[PDB]
């Protein structure tokens, strides 16, 4: 064997990162280079959730003082605590 | 603790002159007033560079000392020892999640 070589539809934690990096770079070219969002993920999942848990206390955190589509996800979950 | 020694004596003289049915009112000794050792509120490192799951234990132990007036380890008791209150200073390099 060698395998039937898994598609982009199947594999989703390494090809997912590859696609995320690629569409991020494509959008940055389509604007020109004045957008600039590195890292398809980062910091982690749990760290950002604990950050948002501290946002609901109504005080400072590590990303506020109180893909790249994470900010659209992050705004409604921070605006609960604001 | 030192500044109060004046006000006490002027107030005592006011009541000593007034008393005509007696003389000689008593006082408590000077070390009741002067010493910051009879009250509850009388080497180090930056706490921020420590790992997080040791920082929580260290800061909690320090704070429990701090509440009862005893000076901390990574919380320094700022200088006073006159009137009422006192202030304490935790390090501003402590991790944000703990610090808030």
């Amino acid at each position: 064997g060698h395998r039937e070589e898994p598609y982009l539809t199947e594999a989703g934690r390494d090809a997912f990162d590859k696609f995320c990096r690629l569409h991020q770079g494509e959008l940055q070219l389509l604007a020109g280079g004045v957008l600039q969002a590195p890292q398809p993920v980062l910091v982690k999942e749990c760290e950002l959730v604990k950050d948002v848990l501290n946002v609901l206390i109504g005080v400072v955190s590590a990303t506020f003082s109180l893909p790249e589509s994470i900010s659209s996800l992050l705004s409604e979950v921070a605006e609960y605590g604001t | 603790l030192q500044q109060s020694l004046e006000l006490k004596r002027k107030m005592l003289r006011d009541k000593q002159n007034k008393k005509n049915s007696g003389q000689h009112l008593p006082i408590f000794p000077a070390w009741v007033y002067e010493r910051p050792a009879l009250i509850g509120d009388f080497t180090a490192l930056p706490i921020g560079t420590l790992p997080l799951a040791s920082q929580e234990s260290a800061v909690v132990e320090d704070l429990l000392y701090v509440l009862v007036g005893v000076d901390g380890r990574y919380v320094s008791a700022q200088p006073l020892a006159g009137r009422q209150s006192r202030t304490f200073l935790v390090d501003p390099n402590l991790d944000l999640s703990i610090r808030e």
